[PDB]
């Protein structure tokens, strides 16, 4: 986690820095090509955070999933825990889709 | 709703003064007036960095720390059958033969 | 699994009880059953230093592993094949324990339909 | 940031304007009133303002924004807040 | 209040169109949106009952405060922003410059004689500053904040100091 | 013991270098953020002389 | 200052309710003692208690941080309202709504964490067999006593 | 100093903004503002990718670096 | 500096960042193919699960009801 | 302008967590557990002239030593009942006893 | 003790004889090279204490205390000399005077065998601490001040005369060496319970006990900053130092009558803590930190375990420095704004940079950051305690986040945000002023090397 | 609409207060009575504020009043915590006492206190 927890900080503070201190991603949009190193930075590191087979990520969510669920567990807590995989794709994809789509939403002078 | 003119007229003054008071905060040429005064960098921060405070560690622990009892303890080496000893040349006997499933 | 919808929401008494498995006598319809044969002996892993969850009837496969890996510095890659040799041992150790749950439910049922047979 | 300058902002101000429909681009210009002199209202008002915090990237309270009232004044008005001499 | 009617009817305006920024996000969803708030304001424009022109502001605020954002989007800068406040610790007093040490004030003999034509202006100004504020403030003391400009050339607006030589927004 | 007793603790010891020299007045302000950067990445490399003991 | 300027006990007549006023920097119709029952708050005016985050952002205070005028009378506890510390600011969710949508998740969660400890989720699975009478003497048994005997068989 | 994109060149023809005007204008509204946002349809703004193709990325030149290796991989081994 | 900013136009981009960054893209993917090529037990399933329903009763050593 | 403030605090800021890493009894634990509650209050109130910044590191500092609690709980029964702060004597020791102090350190990792 | 009691003695006919531009320099170095040789004292051995004579003698538990004591003098004279500028020269002489007295009376009072000696000297102190108050404070309130501190100690003072008196005349001696040898058994009794207030309620107006307590905030807002200092450092470890002292008499009936000095301590701490976050006057701030640390020492002499009485000790010599740095930084302020009120002057840290560094170091003290002396304190306090009743730990770690609240709350609301815009005579720190803080910081944190000489006598 | 239910820690907004609206020549006299009263303390601290010969703190009355009214009564929640307190302790200490005789409380390695 250590890893691409850290790079997607460093990410952010990319964009952040390129869009004069602004951190709202309503004011992004559009820096998929305006800023291809970092995109590809926030994009393999958004993959290592949501699993993404044979990255940092899946070689260790996947197993403490697998255990989790094959485990003598209390049964809401196991439910809980694979509903909140699911929403990590789903964050994870609203930085990408307002951050890096679409078109840009941010001051005129680039 | 806009500036009535009296208003106008004191921003636009007080503008004149703020921007010469903002000019006046360049620096001229000469100022600050100062009072008179990869290989071979990384090279000598090793010998200060890295040589010298190891071998200042290494002393105090090898003729300090590791001259009293338990200071430095250690896990004990795994030894796996078939293994030898080098202290005393003591050979570790085989495993049994397997079921030999696969 | 369904074997939880089958606790939980049908017959809780024809379904064993995962805390105190087995309740029939291990020999309760096995004509001479073996004992399970153990390779590596207490010494040796006390020797090789195992953690005691791994002190299972898998374990001359995960000492053959470990000194293999140890042999093998710095080719990390090396050992795969006797990694999946304790991998596939473990797993056999697995299945024995679903044929072990799935006797005690037959068991059961079969304790069941005897006393319904045996009411009238 | 690239620095801001008395004629860089007076270009930005009349650049927004002019790409509004509602004003004539030929008869604009830095002392033109918007009320008097462009014949719009005090709604238009609000929305130009809109456009130049948009375009700036900061904001101008309503207290300040209501009597900015020609493209003069607002380049006024941004020069003093951002230190621009020039 | 002391604001208007037309006053909260436009801060209500500007209020409204910056929250459906926020609920819309994309500009063509925003410039569309944006369009049917300003009809919705223009059918109303030229309503001359004004005890019926409040209720529909009084109605228009509380379909505000339904609907607003509550998240909504507000500039770096801004009170409640990001940004806000962040340069205040890099600002520091033009009067803290007296105290320097001669060494220090001779890196910069420049600024430093600069600086002694302000304080020279400053102190020259300052009688006919108050005078002024004297002879133009009724009995009992002003009655607003407003303050008057130099009637006169070679005078400077009263009470000046403070925001001519106040610090940099950028300071450092 | 002597090379992994010895380089796990100049880990430790590297890394409060760069606080001596600022706490004690001693050293070269010029680029003190790239000093202290220059000592993490050394006191990676030292730290993983052990880890590879350890892994071995 | 001097003993007039300073605050005093609690204003009984109107004339006395008209000094602390003019004292306190307020109008006669906004001033307020607190009630007088004699918690020690002798005439000292009570002020609305909103945070001072509450204030308008934009006017040029004479103190910007604390949002305050030079001699405007300060809040009694102006201390615990300071824009660090207690906000009172309206929020776009009724206060006992939140409360209830707050108490509901939590009470929800703990009633639902206790149903699945009653009925935990595991696999059809036996349990794990180890050798040596379940590794009786690795588990620091006494090596005395010889043990009641654990014995496995293949299935 | 810094010289400006001709002003006349925005135009909302050929962009989503002009399908709003034509919403608009079903019920006799106007947006003024159109011009003003037509920058970030046009140029090297227009024709930004899809979710999918983001996270395509380089995907192309890593399959054939791929089919190279395997290649590479099952010919190492016929010859042994 | 040198890459200077442009008003209401896309950004200056130079060549070294968009190589680098397409070259991480494909590493990224000839990565996750060549794992998947060799390792894809581990995201479908290393062992065969076994079916508990076929499991004779002589396997289980279940003793016939009649007895 | 103290950017070289800043990366001596984030130096100190990582010298306090290799002491809580490494730490082999539970006051020398301490020392890096408080260490980097400092460091981290330090930190986030960077910019000090912003109000914000000065509540939000002081509210890091009240929810950490609210967990603290649980950790000098822990402290105070290993030597009340194993008579060490030592891990190796606790783990020899392993009490079957072990909710009180095992409940403190939850506490103290929540 | 003749070679630290007669050297005290000429610091007066030094500062009387100096030259008339001189009284602060020869008086500082003199009493510096006091200081020095009192380290001398650190000759303490593992069964017996250090008995120099019939009259005096030295353990672990009042050697530490001696040196912060000597420690303290030069302190304050750099502390009182700018504010005492304008102040006739014969009237300086009279000042340094007083606190040449104080230290004699102090360094006795800690050396006494007998418990009489010990008294007449405990009383002494107050007729120098008195008169600074009252002749060298600022405001109207300083002559209340004198007369709630005189009262409330000697309302508990001559109750503890009678009792020591009366305990001479059955034990024979109040020697206290002799005393560990022919100490008996306190029974149940009325007329025992009494015995054991009036010997402990004398130390517990001192410390301050919970309750008694409103005497000290009143002293603390209008003393001159040397009497602030030395209040805080030494002479409220007075009734500490007392305590451990007389409590091995008091056995067993300190089993239950310290119950409800336990339980206004525990409950009190949390209270006085709880105060200092709506101070509005930092040295009435400082001085409700007092009571809250001091609640941990009357709560760990009172229990009686071994650790207690380490913890207890490293407290009182931790807290000393300090509360006493605290002052100083405080004063440092006031000297310039001429105002306790904390919210006045704002944002300091934009105008004094290094004192705001001496800000955050006393206040990282103060919340007992691990490993000052004043973390070695809190925590085996804690540790007893928590053996005392498991209960206890609720108290005391809520204690620690209330400490840490108002500890960063004076750090935030003096030094951080926005300066107050119409203060303008904020000048740059003085080299007296940083030094007067370093000599402060230094030594407290460098006890976290050697903590074993301020353990006391039960290490 | 769900109307605004106000609360002590949530004010009713100004845009829904049915006084912001509602106004009498009464109310806007008195608003520039508080705008005259703000006048006059304004200009009395600008003109020492702008003053170029004040070097110190110009004293503020109302911040002086402010201290010394909350500085003003004392009283350091009486008996009842101390009697509760006490409750919790003296029982607990009892019940542990009691075990300590019969040997039912593990202290097998307890040798520190
Ligand atoms: C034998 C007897 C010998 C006598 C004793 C010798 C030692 C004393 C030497 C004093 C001379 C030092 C000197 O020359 O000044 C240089 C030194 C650097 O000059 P500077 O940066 O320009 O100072 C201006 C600002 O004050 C700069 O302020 P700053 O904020 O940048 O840094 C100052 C620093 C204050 O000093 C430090 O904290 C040093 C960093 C800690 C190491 O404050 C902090 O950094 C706060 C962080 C506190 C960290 C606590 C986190 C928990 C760690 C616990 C681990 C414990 C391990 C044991 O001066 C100081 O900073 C003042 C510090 C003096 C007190 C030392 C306190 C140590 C703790
Ligand atoms: C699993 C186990 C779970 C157990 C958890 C139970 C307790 C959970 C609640 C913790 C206490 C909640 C209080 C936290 C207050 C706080 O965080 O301070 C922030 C507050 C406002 O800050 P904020 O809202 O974030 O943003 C400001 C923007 N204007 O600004 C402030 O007002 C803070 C400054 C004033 C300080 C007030 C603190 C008073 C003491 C209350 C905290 C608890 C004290 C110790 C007692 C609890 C310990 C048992
Ligand atoms: C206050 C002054 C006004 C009120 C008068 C004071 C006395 C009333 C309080 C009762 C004191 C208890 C008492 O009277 O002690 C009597 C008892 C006599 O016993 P005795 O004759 O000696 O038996 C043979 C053993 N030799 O004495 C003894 O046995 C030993 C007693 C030791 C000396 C006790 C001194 C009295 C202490 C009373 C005050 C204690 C509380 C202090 C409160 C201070 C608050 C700041
Ligand atoms: C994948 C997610 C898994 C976790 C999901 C957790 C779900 C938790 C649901 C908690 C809901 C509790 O909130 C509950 O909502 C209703 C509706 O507002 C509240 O009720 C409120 O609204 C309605 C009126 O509009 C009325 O009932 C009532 O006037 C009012 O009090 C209840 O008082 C509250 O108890
Ligand atoms: C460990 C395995 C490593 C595998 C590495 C495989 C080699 C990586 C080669 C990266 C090539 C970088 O070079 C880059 O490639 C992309 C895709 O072709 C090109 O991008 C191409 O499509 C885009 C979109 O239409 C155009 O903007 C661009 O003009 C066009 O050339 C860039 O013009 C070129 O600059
Ligand atoms: C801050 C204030 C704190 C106040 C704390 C109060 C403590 C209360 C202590 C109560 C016990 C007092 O001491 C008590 O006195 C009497 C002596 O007459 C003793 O009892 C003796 O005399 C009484 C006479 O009435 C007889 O009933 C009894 O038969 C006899 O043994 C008790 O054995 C002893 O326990």
């Amino acid at each position: 986690h250590a890893f691409f927890k850290a790079m997607l900080f460093m990410c952010s503070g990319s964009i952040i820095h390129s869009l004069n201190d602004e951190q709202d991603i309503r004011k992004m949009g559009g820096l998929f090509k305006a800023m291809p190193f970092t995109t590809t930075a926030l994009i393999v590191g958004s993959l290592a955070l949501t699993g993404m087979p044979f990255l940092t990520g899946f070689y260790s969510k996947d197993l403490i999933i697998e255990a989790a669920n094959t485990s003598y567990t209390n049964a809401w807590a196991l439910l809980m825990t694979l509903i909140a995989t699911s929403f990590t794709a789903i964050y994870s994809t609203r930085i990408i889709f307002f951050a890096l789509l679409g078109q840009p939403r941010f001051p005129t002078l680039v | 709703s806009g500036y009535t003119p009296e208003e106008k007229l004191r921003l636009q003054q007080l503008r004149e003064l703020r921007r010469r008071w903002l000019k006046d905060q360049e620096l001229s040429p000469r100022e600050p007036v100062l009072p008179p005064q990869k290989t071979y960098r990384h090279s000598i921060f090793a010998f200060t960095h890295v040589l010298i405070p190891v071998w200042i560690i290494h002393y105090y622990l090898k003729y300090h720390v590791t001259t009293k009892p338990y200071t430095i303890v250690e896990k004990k080496p795994r030894i796996f059958p078939g293994d030898t000893i080098l202290e005393t040349g003591e050979v570790i006997p085989p495993m049994k033969e397997f079921p030999d499933q696969h | 699994g369904a074997h939880l919808a089958r606790r939980y929401l049908g017959d809780a008494s024809v379904e064993p009880d995962p805390l105190r498995m087995p309740t029939f006598p291990p020999d309760y319809g096995f004509p001479e059953r073996k004992e399970r044969e153990m390779v590596a002996t207490q010494q040796e892993m006390n020797d090789a230093q195992l953690v005691l969850q791994q002190r299972d009837y898998c374990a001359h496969y995960l000492i053959r592993f470990l000194k293999c890996k140890r042999d093998s510095f710095p080719n990390f890659l090396a050992c795969k094949h006797e990694r999946h040799d304790w991998d596939y041992c473990e797993h056999l150790d697995y299945v024995k324990r679903m044929k072990e749950f799935e006797r005690e439910r037959r068991l059961l049922q079969r304790k069941k339909r005897r006393e319904q047979r045996e009411a009238d | 940031a690239p620095p801001l300058t008395l004629e860089g902002i007076k270009d930005r101000v009349l650049y927004v304007l002019k790409l509004y429909d509602k004003i004539d681009p030929e008869k604009l210009s830095v002392n033109s009133h918007f009320m008097k002199d462009l014949g719009l209202d005090s709604l238009d008002q609000v929305e130009i303002i809109m456009a130049m915090e948009d375009e700036f990237g900061f904001e101008i309270p309503d207290i300040d924004a209501e009597k900015l009232m020609c493209p003069q004044e607002i380049v006024d008005y941004i020069a003093d807040k951002k230190d621009v001499y020039e | 209040a002391y604001l208007t009617h037309q006053q909260k009817v436009l801060r209500l305006y500007k209020r409204a169109l910056r929250h459906l920024e926020s609920w819309c996000i994309h500009r063509d969803k925003y410039r569309y949106f944006a369009c049917l708030l300003r009809a919705r304001f223009d059918e109303h424009k030229n309503e001359k009952d004004m005890v019926k022109a409040t209720q529909l502001l009084r109605e228009a605020e509380e379909e505000f405060w339904h609907g607003q954002h509550p998240q909504p989007y507000i500039f770096p800068e801004s009170p409640g922003g990001t940004s806000y406040e962040r340069y205040e610790c890099y600002k520091v007093p033009e009067w803290c410059l007296d105290d320097w040490h001669p060494s220090e004030k001779a890196m910069y003999p420049d600024y430093f004689a600069k600086r002694e034509q302000w304080k020279k202006l400053r102190r020259e100004s300052w009688e006919r500053e108050v005078k002024q504020l004297q002879e133009e403030t009724p009995v009992g003391g002003p009655r607003t904040e407003a303050l008057p400009p130099a009637r006169k050339q070679g005078d400077l607006p009263p009470l000046w100091w403070h925001i001519v030589t106040r610090p940099r927004e950028r300071p450092m | 013991m002597n090379m992994f007793s010895s380089l796990s603790l100049v880990t430790l010891l590297l890394l409060t270098m760069p606080i001596m020299m600022m706490s004690f007045n001693t050293y070269k302000p010029s680029n003190y953020p790239l000093y202290v950067k220059t000592a993490i990445s050394y006191a990676f490399i030292t730290s993983m002389i052990p880890t590879m003991m350890f892994i071995h | 200052i001097t003993k007039d300027m300073l605050p005093g006990p609690y204003p009984k007549t109107p004339e006395e309710r008209a000094a602390a006023a003019k004292k306190y920097n307020m109008r006669v119709e906004d001033y307020e003692p607190y009630p007088d029952d004699g918690t020690g708050y002798g005439d000292y005016p009570k002020l609305p208690d909103r945070s001072q985050q509450e204030r308008d952002p934009w006017y040029d205070w004479d103190h910007p941080d604390l949002r305050l005028n030079w001699g405007e009378p300060m809040h009694w506890d102006l201390d615990m309202y300071i824009r660090n510390r207690v906000d009172t600011s309206p929020t776009p969710v009724n206060w006992n709504l939140m409360c209830k949508h707050l108490f509901g998740f939590v009470a929800f969660m703990l009633f639902m964490f206790w149903v699945g400890e009653t009925y935990p989720a595991y696999q059809p699975v036996g349990p794990k067999q180890y050798p040596y009478n379940n590794l009786y003497l690795e588990r620091g048994g006494d090596p005395n006593k010889e043990p009641e005997p654990v014995v496995h068989y293949e299935i | 100093k810094m010289e400006l994109p001709d002003y006349k060149q925005w135009k909302i023809e050929g962009t989503p903004l002009e399908t709003v005007q034509e919403k608009l204008a079903a019920r006799g509204l106007r947006d003024p503002w159109g011009r003003n946002e037509a920058w970030r349809y046009m140029g090297g703004f227009a024709n930004n990718v899809s979710f999918v193709g983001a996270l395509l990325k380089g995907f192309k030149w890593g399959f054939a670096a791929f089919v190279v290796a395997i290649g590479a991989e099952y010919y190492l081994e016929s010859q042994k | 500096a040198h890459i200077e900013p442009r008003y209401r136009q896309f950004p200056q981009l130079t060549r070294s960042q968009v190589i680098q960054a397409e070259f991480f893209s494909a590493t990224m993917w000839f990565w996750i193919l060549w794992r998947f090529w060799h390792d894809s037990d581990a995201v479908l399933g290393h062992f065969p699960y076994p079916d508990p329903s076929q499991w004779t009763d002589e396997e289980l050593g279940i003793p016939p009801d009649d007895e | 302008p103290n950017i070289n403030k800043f990366f001596k605090y984030l130096l100190l800021f990582l010298i306090t967590m290799l002491i809580l890493v490494t730490a082999n009894n539970l006051f020398q634990l301490f020392i890096g557990w408080e260490g980097v509650g400092i460091m981290s209050f330090l930190l986030i109130g960077w910019w000090y002239g912003r109000a914000d910044a000065n509540t939000a590191a002081l509210q890091a500092i009240l929810y950490n030593r609210i967990g603290d609690i649980g950790f000098i709980l822990a402290m105070a029964w290993f030597l009340t009942n194993l008579n060490t702060w030592d891990l190796q004597q606790i783990f020899m020791l392993n009490p079957s006893d072990s909710n009180m102090p095992l409940i403190g350190l939850a506490l103290a990792a929540t | 003790m003749l070679k630290y009691i007669i050297p005290t003695i000429m610091l007066m006919p030094l500062t009387w004889l100096s030259k008339n531009n001189m009284i602060w320099v020869n008086s500082t170095a003199h009493s510096l090279l006091i200081s020095f040789t009192s380290l001398l004292l650190m000759n303490q051995f593992g069964d017996n204490s250090l008995n120099f004579s019939l009259l005096f003698f030295s353990d672990s538990l009042s050697t530490p205390l001696l040196i912060l004591t000597m420690w303290l003098l030069p302190l304050m004279l750099m502390a009182s000399q700018h504010h005492l500028s304008k102040e006739n020269l014969t009237r300086k002489k009279l000042f340094i005077t007083m606190l040449i007295s104080l230290q004699l009376f102090l360094i006795m009072t800690f050396t006494a065998m007998e418990l009489i000696l010990f008294y007449i000297l405990f009383e002494a102190t107050l007729v120098p601490t008195l008169i600074i108050i009252t002749r060298w404070g600022n405001q109207t309130e300083r002559l209340n001040a004198g007369l709630y501190f005189l009262f409330y100690t000697l309302a508990g003072s001559l109750p503890l005369l009678v009792a020591l008196i009366y305990i001479q005349n059955t034990v024979g001696s109040l020697n206290f060496l002799m005393l560990q040898y022919w100490v008996q058994p306190v029974h149940n009794s009325w007329s025992n319970v009494f015995m054991w207030l009036a010997c402990m309620m004398a130390f517990m107006v001192k410390m301050p006990l919970y309750g008694l307590h409103l005497w000290l905030p009143k002293a603390h807002v209008e003393a001159p900053i040397a009497g602030s200092m030395v209040l805080a450092a030494v002479l409220l470890k007075l009734g500490g130092y007392g305590m451990l002292r007389i409590t091995l008499i008091l056995n067993p009936m300190t089993d239950f009558m310290a119950y409800p000095f336990i339980m206004l301590s525990l409950w009190g701490m949390i209270m006085t803590s709880s105060i200092c976050l709506r101070q509005t006057d930092l040295k009435s701030l400082i001085a409700y930190s007092s009571v809250s640390h001091m609640a941990l020492v009357i709560v760990a002499i009172l229990i009686q375990t071994p650790w207690s009485y380490m913890g207890a000790t490293a407290l009182m010599i931790a807290h000393g420095l300090t509360s006493s740095m605290l002052f100083c930084l405080a004063n440092s302020n006031y000297e310039r704004i001429h105002s306790r009120t904390m919210i006045l002057a704002r944002g300091l840290q934009t105008l004094l940079p290094l004192m705001a560094t001496w800000w955050l170091l006393a206040s990282l003290t103060n919340l007992a950051l691990p490993p000052t002396i004043n973390l070695i304190g809190e925590l085996f306090v804690v540790m007893s305690t928590f053996s005392w009743s498991n209960i206890t730990i609720i108290l005391m770690g809520v204690n620690m986040v209330i400490t840490a609240l108002y500890s960063l709350y004076m750090l935030i609301m003096t030094q951080r945000g926005k300066y107050t815009y119409h203060i303008n005579n904020i000048s740059p720190s003085f080299t007296r002023e940083n030094a007067l803080m370093s000599l402060h910081i230094l030594p407290l944190l460098l006890l976290t090397l050697n903590p074993k000489i301020i353990l006391g006598p039960l290490y | 609409f769900p109307k605004y239910e106000a609360s002590r820690l949530s004010s009713l907004p100004t845009t829904l207060d049915p006084a912001e609206y509602d106004i009498s020549s009464e109310t806007r006299k008195a608003q520039a009575e508080r705008l005259a009263i703000r006048s006059r303390l304004k200009r009395e601290y600008q003109l020492q504020y702008y003053d170029p010969s004040r070097r110190g703190v110009i004293e503020d009355p109302a911040l002086v009043r402010w201290t010394y009214a909350r500085s003003a009564n004392i009283y350091p929640f009486g008996i009842g915590p101390l009697v509760f307190w006490y409750y919790v302790f003296k029982t607990d200490r009892d019940r542990k006492e009691k075990l300590i005789q019969e040997g039912k409380l593990d202290r097998t390695f307890n040798i520190s206190y």
